[PDB]
Parts: C-alpha cells; structure tokens; sequence
RNA sequence: GCCCGGAUAGCUCAGUCGGUAGAGCAGGGGAUUGAAAAUCCCCGUGUCCUUGGUUCGAUUCCGAGUCCGGGCACCA
RNA sequence: AAAUUCUAAU
RNA sequence: AGCCAGGAUGUUGGCUUAGAAGCAGCCAUCAUUUAAAGAAAGCGUAAUAGCUCACUGGUCGAGUCGGCCUGCGCGGAAGAU
RNA sequence: GCUCAACGGAUAAAAGGUACUCCGGGGAUAACAGGCUGAUACCGCCCAAGAGUUCAUAUCGACGGCGGUGUUUGGCACCUCGAUGUCGGCUCAUCACAUCCUGGGGCUGAAGUAGGUCCCAAGGGUAUGGCUGUUCGCCAUUUAAAGUGGUACGCGAGCUGG
C-alpha cells in the first residue's frame, strides 16, 4: 500500500472504490498499484 | 532566463496588481494557455515550464512565449536590521492578470497540445486554462 | 561480586599475572559477576615469553571469589582471592593448558568442562 | 581507445652537455616527423643546455592518432659518437630519456551538495557575558562521503560562521583531490621514464 | 560586512593631470674567444584589469564589477 | 694595473 | 456491459548491432483475402515462442455513453498541564 | 574682512580613559526570558526528465510548485531597569508523537537468515567510562534499544561554582 494525497489509475485494471469514507485504488493484475488517499 | 538587456533604472517600486488583462486572444499559434489566477511569474518558472512543454512535442511545431519578466525584485541580505537603504535586485518577474495568454503553439495535433499544456501548467503557481483560436 | 576496575589474579599458564575487569557482559545495567560469569578484561602485567601481551583485550571466566558461593543447604564456600581463566574473544575457549588451584561445581556445564577436567580438584 | 593528443617530454641522461645536444637532435627529429604529418607542435616549456640543446624540453602535440603512434618512444635512447665538446677524437656514449603521455579531462566538481552533509550548531567558548551562553553561534560541518570535518566559531553570527566554514570545506576538499592527481601522474611519469644510465635503453 | 590603497612590456616597477607611455633584467642579430661566460655594437616592445557612460577624442574623468593587500568587527 | 671555467671511452 | 465465435496473409526486412522478428532504440506504416483484424495499444523472450486488446459475426434486450457551466459537501489535515 | 560647510552662525581661543568609580532618571532604549511574525530552520505533499540491464514511481527525484510546526539564527521593541539571578553538572520529574526497542500490518528488484520503505500504536523500557568547564563531539567496551522535542531552550527561598 502506498499512501498519497493523489490516487490515480496507473493501468487498465485499476479501479476506484470508496470504502468507509476513504477513496482507494485496487487492480487485479499488479499488486504494486493498490493505494489509498491519506 | 529572460531579462532586459539594459534598463533605464536599477530599482523600482512595489506597486499593485489590480485590473483585468489586455492580450486575451491567441494571435500567432492555434492553441495557448490562458491565465485564470492573479500573481507573478518568475523567469525561472517561465523557463521551467517552457522546457517541459518543449520536450513533450518532440521538437515539432512552433512555440511562442507571450510574457516577459521585466520587473526587478529586490531583497535585503540575511540577519540585517531596517532600513539603512534598499535591497539588491535578485530576480525578475512579470505581473499576471486574469485573462492573459501565456504561451502559443502551432503545428501539432489538438490532442497533443493538451498533453504538453498539462505538464507546463504543473510548474506554474497560477491556475490556467486551455483556449483555441476564434474567427472573430 | 566483581565490578569494573576490579583486579584479579589468573589461574592458568597463559602468561598473564594481573588483569583488570573493564565490563560485565550479560545485560544492560548489570552490576556484578559471580563464579561462572564471563567478563571483559585487560592485561596489566605478563610473563616475558607468554602467549599474551600486556595491554591486550580479551574475555575471562570467574572461577574463584572472596565473596564466595552459596549452596542449596545454606552452606558457603569462600576463598582468599579473585581468580579468572583467560578465554579468547571468538571461540570462548581457554588459552592455557593448565589450571592452578581448586574450582567449584558451578562450572559443571558443557561450556567449561575443559576447565573442570584440568583442575587439580573441584570443591 | 587512445587516439588523442600527447605530451612529449625529453631530457638529458648520462653525458651532460652531449646529452643535451642529443636531446636537441632527438627533439628535432620528432618535430620533423610531426610537421610531415599535419600535426601541431607547441613548446610548453624549455630548459636549455648551456652549449647546445635542452636540459629538458616538454612539448604538446595535437592531432589525430598521435598517441597511437608515439606511445612506443618512452624509455631511454643511447647515442655513441664523437662529441662536439671534445678536444681529442675519443668516442663517447651518452643517453637521453623520453616519456610520452596522453591528455585527460580535468573536471573539478564542487561536491558541496548539502544532501550529504551533517551540520551541528552549538554554543561557543570564551568571553561573551550573558549573550554567548544562550545562543548557538558555533557551526560544524562534516562531509559524509569523504569524512572531512570543519568547524567555525570565530564570529558572533551563525550565518557568517556557516558561510566561511563551508568555503573552507570546499577548498580543503578540492586540495585533497588535486594532491592525489599530482601524485598519480608523478608516479606514472617515474615508471615510464626509467633512469637514463646507458644500461636501460630501447634503441642505440 | 564596513573603510582605504593598487591592477602599466615576458618579470619587478616609474608616469599622466583629456590628444604623445617609459627604466633595469630578459629577447633577436653581430663582434672578441680554441669554446662557454663577463665585456663591446645595433635593433623591437604594450588593445595601460572588465564593463557602462560623458565627451570631437578616455590609461587618465564619473558610476558598477573582479582579483590582490591592509585596518576594523566592540558592551553584553 | 685587468681576468672565471673546460664532465663522461683511449 | 455481460455471455459464445473469430480476431487472418510474404518483415527468419534491410535500416543498428553478435541477436533483435509488431511490443529496445533508429525509417516507413503499403498491399491481399475479407464480416472483421493494427505491417501493432498491452503482458511476455538473450533471441523465438507464448498471452490480451482493438475490431467483426450470434443470444439478450431496453436505453446508454463523455465533455461544459454551476450549489453544497469528501481527502490532503501531526505537539506538548 | 568668516569652508562661522555642525551652513538661524554657544567662545577670539579645546582631545581621551575609567573593570577604582559615583549621582538623577528610563522598560520612552539594548543583553536573558515571555509576546507578534516565520526571512532562516525542520517536516510533509504536487508534476515527473531521468538512474535503477529492460521498467518514472521496489528504492531515489533534476527543472519548477503548494503547505505545516513553532526545537535554531533572526525582524519588531509590546511587559519587566523603586532588580523576572544568567551555561554545564546533581537530585526530582511531567507531557507531545514527527516511534529507538518490544507489539499489528501492506508493497519489495521479499527463496531462507537478514533487510528497504510506508501505514497503526505512547503500555513499559530506553548504557558505563577516557578527553574537555563543556552543551556538542571523537574514541573503548556493552545493550532488545542506548528516540526526537515542550515545560522561564523544566528544576540555585532544592545542592554546586568548573
Ligand atoms: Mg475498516
Ligand atoms: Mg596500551
Ligand atoms: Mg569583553
Ligand atoms: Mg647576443
Ligand atoms: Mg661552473
Ligand atoms: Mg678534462
Ligand atoms: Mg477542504
Ligand atoms: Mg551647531
Ligand atoms: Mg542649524
Ligand atoms: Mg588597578
Ligand atoms: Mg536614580
Ligand atoms: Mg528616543
Ligand atoms: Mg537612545
Ligand atoms: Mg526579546
Ligand atoms: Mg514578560
Ligand atoms: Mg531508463
Ligand atoms: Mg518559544
Ligand atoms: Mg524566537
Ligand atoms: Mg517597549
Ligand atoms: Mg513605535
Ligand atoms: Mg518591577
Ligand atoms: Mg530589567
Ligand atoms: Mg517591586
Ligand atoms: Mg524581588
Ligand atoms: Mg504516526
Ligand atoms: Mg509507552
Ligand atoms: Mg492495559
Ligand atoms: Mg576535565
Ligand atoms: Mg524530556
Ligand atoms: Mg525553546
Ligand atoms: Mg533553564
Ligand atoms: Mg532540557
Ligand atoms: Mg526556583
Ligand atoms: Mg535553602
Ligand atoms: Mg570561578
Ligand atoms: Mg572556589
Ligand atoms: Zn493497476
């Protein structure tokens, strides 16, 4: 997990999901692409 | 770094930065960055943004710089008291009002100018927009 | 009951005569070393043709103390001086090949069975 | 590879004045070989030899493939002949010593990059009354890659001390590299040159 | 940081009072010597530190700059 | 009345 | 958007280098069969291979897809009795 | 008849030291501490040429930009000059978390053992000596670790006096 003030899509598998009032990125291909806004 | 080759006077007052802008149209290129916010552009910022937009078009087309930093900004040395004179010139700025066109670009596709005008705005302290030519 | 700055005798033929304790290994803020405890020593005098030279920095094990040891029935054993056997920094093995004077039962562990074997007697 | 400009150095060995004469003749030979190649020769320095040629002549040759052709001339050269500084007709043997060097870039990067500096500020010592006690007017800078440490507390201002201590650090880190380069080139010259004594030689 | 002085031939140095620059050593050719030096004769010197300006004209006069040398940087 | 020097193979 | 099927042909290219073949970097970016298919957008080889996408057919079957101007909110947001 | 140029001109006529000092006043005005600010200091974040064999983001981040804190050096001169005792050491502490150890996790260019980096977490713990008045620092030997700061840069009606 990488925590940064600007989460963005990096590949074509990345998805934007808002869980519990937090915006975060997850993709099913590259585990290095998961990130949350903080 | 742009700077006047010679000037009549060495130092200059501070002044104010009120009013809108003249030169709100694109006159040479087909696209440009229009300025929305109000502030100053240092010659270091103009060169930093010009290099980022130049590298993005792969040295294709023409680029116009449409502002010039011709205002000297003084600054006192460190750990001195007030007064005893006026500070020494350190850098040159160009006052920006809401509406000016800062850059121009021609000879490239319309979708490529947006990409180069996105990396250019990231180096500037003033919020900007993207505009095209108008017939009238 | 051995601290830093304590002078000790030497109970082998490694070539040293008086060594001075400079650290009590084993824990933070540790205060004393009893019979069977490894300490850090420096050589204060030596035999002209010994295995060790004056000013060396080594380790040692305490085998005799004036304060003595206490036994499970309440009895005590006391000596007339503090003595130690010189080891090396890495392998924790004795340098000499002989032991002078008696030792105690608290050395009956696999690390110091080389000293128990060579000692004239065990108390 | 090594096809760059060269430094040609030739000096007198055994013989004295006749060694100087032969050094002059040998340098003339090399100058003629260079001029009939479209190469430029310039006299960087000269030390003349009283009667004839040079005690020590060092010149810089500029052109293409200079070092690829002239790098085999190092060592000692022996000459046997009737000298000009001789009353009788005695044949004499003398020697000259020749070295050939390349040229190298000589960048001196001022590694004052503060990303690798450790800076300490602390109180100073001396006569300062009540102000000196409660102030951090002494500076110390350590350069991590080289381990060079410099401190300054001469003035009452932290800024002045930091500035001049940093300047001293730069100067005394540049000297420590210039000395290394000097000793390296001196050693290389020493083992290329030999010791002109008419016993170690490459051609007669 | 502040104040003061200096920058002239290859090297050490004199000089202007706005139109024009020298000395000793060194350098080149030739004499004397069997030869080298000492000695003798003849011959050349330089964008007067960088920059902007006033002047018909600037080494010189007036502002800025660089380098070098000296003095000062105190009461707590 | 002045005036220094001549390496190293016969 | 799902769910089935296809997703082709001479570049083992000179151009660089030992090897570069769509997918390392220098140029060009044509043509054929076709309903479609790029002389290659992605993953993947020392070099091949191998793995997706575009695009095109069938079921489904009613809506669906992104910019512009605006109101109020979200994150960015750590200090000492 | 005055460069009385200190140019509304004090006499025609004039320089310094005081740590041996003294009087009248001032917080109208400085040195310590508090206050406002945050140039400087320290800590985060945005963009991504690039280095990393290939690959911008495993680990770094050129040219530029945006903020936070109130540990440093400063700017101001608002409180105190009918007095707010100023460095270091000793005894005794208490709080913040921007976490040194122990505790829980995500990514790794994570085989294992060992690491790098980023989240959560303040319950407890967090060296002895040589040199120097030293804070700081270097060195020797240990430890799971030898944290960073606030408290009149804590603490002299609690000690010392280098
Ligand atoms: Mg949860
Ligand atoms: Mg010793
Ligand atoms: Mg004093
Ligand atoms: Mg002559
Ligand atoms: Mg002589
Ligand atoms: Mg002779
Ligand atoms: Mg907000
Ligand atoms: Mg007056
Ligand atoms: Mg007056
Ligand atoms: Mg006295
Ligand atoms: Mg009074
Ligand atoms: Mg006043
Ligand atoms: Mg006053
Ligand atoms: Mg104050
Ligand atoms: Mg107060
Ligand atoms: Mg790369
Ligand atoms: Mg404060
Ligand atoms: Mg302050
Ligand atoms: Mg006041
Ligand atoms: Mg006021
Ligand atoms: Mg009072
Ligand atoms: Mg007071
Ligand atoms: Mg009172
Ligand atoms: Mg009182
Ligand atoms: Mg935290
Ligand atoms: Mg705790
Ligand atoms: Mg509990
Ligand atoms: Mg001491
Ligand atoms: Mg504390
Ligand atoms: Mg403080
Ligand atoms: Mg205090
Ligand atoms: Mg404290
Ligand atoms: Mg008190
Ligand atoms: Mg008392
Ligand atoms: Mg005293
Ligand atoms: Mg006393
Ligand atoms: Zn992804």
């Amino acid at each position: 997990m990488k925590v940064r003030a600007s989460v963005k899509k990096l590949c074509r598998n990345c998805k934007i999901v808002k869980r519990d009032g937090v915006i975060r990125v997850i993709c099913s291909a590259e585990p290095k692409h998961k990130q949350r806004q903080g | 770094m742009l700077q006047p080759k010679r000037t009549k006077f060495r130092k200059m007052h501070k002044g104010r930065n009120r009013g809108l802008a003249q030169g709100t149209d694109v006159s040479f290129g087909s696209f440009g960055l229009k300025a929305v916010g109000r502030g100053r552009l240092t010659a270091r910022q103009i060169e930093a943004a010009r290099r980022a937009m130049t590298r993005a078009v792969k040295r294709q087309g023409k680029i116009w710089i449409r502002v010039f930093p011709d205002k000297p900004i003084t600054e006192k040395p460190l750990a001195v008291r007030m007064g005893k004179g006026k500070g020494n010139v350190e850098y040159w700025v160009a006052l920006i009002q809401p509406g000016k066109v800062l850059y121009e670009m021609d000879g490239v596709p319309e979708e490529l100018a947006r990409e180069a005008f996105k990396l250019a705005a990231a180096k500037l302290p003033i919020k900007t927009t993207f505009v095209t030519k108008t017939v009238m | 009951m051995i601290q830093e700055q304590t002078m000790l005798n030497v109970a082998d033929n490694s070539g040293a005569r008086r060594v001075m304790c400079i650290k009590v290994l084993g824990g933070s803020h540790r205060r004393y070393a009893g019979v069977g405890d490894i300490i850090k020593i420096t050589i204060k005098e030596a035999i002209p043709r010994g295995k060790v030279k004056k000013g060396d920095v080594l380790k040692a094990v305490v085998v005799r103390t004036k304060k003595g040891v206490r036994r499970p029935d309440g009895s005590v054993i006391r000596f007339d001086g503090n003595a130690c056997v010189l080891l090396n920094n890495n392998s924790e093995q004795p340098i000499g090949t002989r032991i002078f004077g008696p030792v105690t039962r608290e050395l009956r562990s696999e690390k110091f069975m080389k000293i128990i074997s060579l000692a004239p007697e065990v108390l | 590879d090594d096809e760059r400009n060269a430094f040609l150095e030739v000096r007198a060995g055994t013989g004295g004045d006749e060694a100087a004469l032969f050094a002059g003749d040998l340098f003339r030979m090399y100058s003629r070989y260079a001029e009939a190649r479209r190469w430029r020769v310039e006299i960087m320095s000269a030390s003349e030899g009283e009667h004839g040629g040079y005690k020590e002549i060092i010149a810089k040759i500029s052109g293409d493939g200079v070092y690829g052709r002239l790098k085999f001339e190092s060592g000692g050269h022996r000459v046997q002949r009737v000298p000009a500084t001789e009353s009788q007709g005695r044949i004499h043997t003398s020697a000259c010593t020749v070295a050939v060097m390349p040229e190298l870039p000589d960048a001196e990067l001022p590694d004052i990059n503060p990303a690798d500096l450790r800076i300490d500020t602390f109180r100073s010592s001396g006569a300062g009354g009540q102000h000196v006690n409660t102030t951090d007017s002494a500076i110390r800078i350590t350069h991590l890659p080289t381990g060079i440490v410099v401190e300054c507390q001469d003035e009452r201002s932290q800024h002045k001390n930091k500035a001049k201590a940093l300047s001293v650090l730069g100067a005394r880190i540049h000297a420590a590299e210039m000395a290394k380069r000097q000793q390296a080139e001196a050693s290389t010259r020493r083992n290329l040159l030999g010791s002109g004594d008419r016993s170690d030689r490459n051609r007669t």
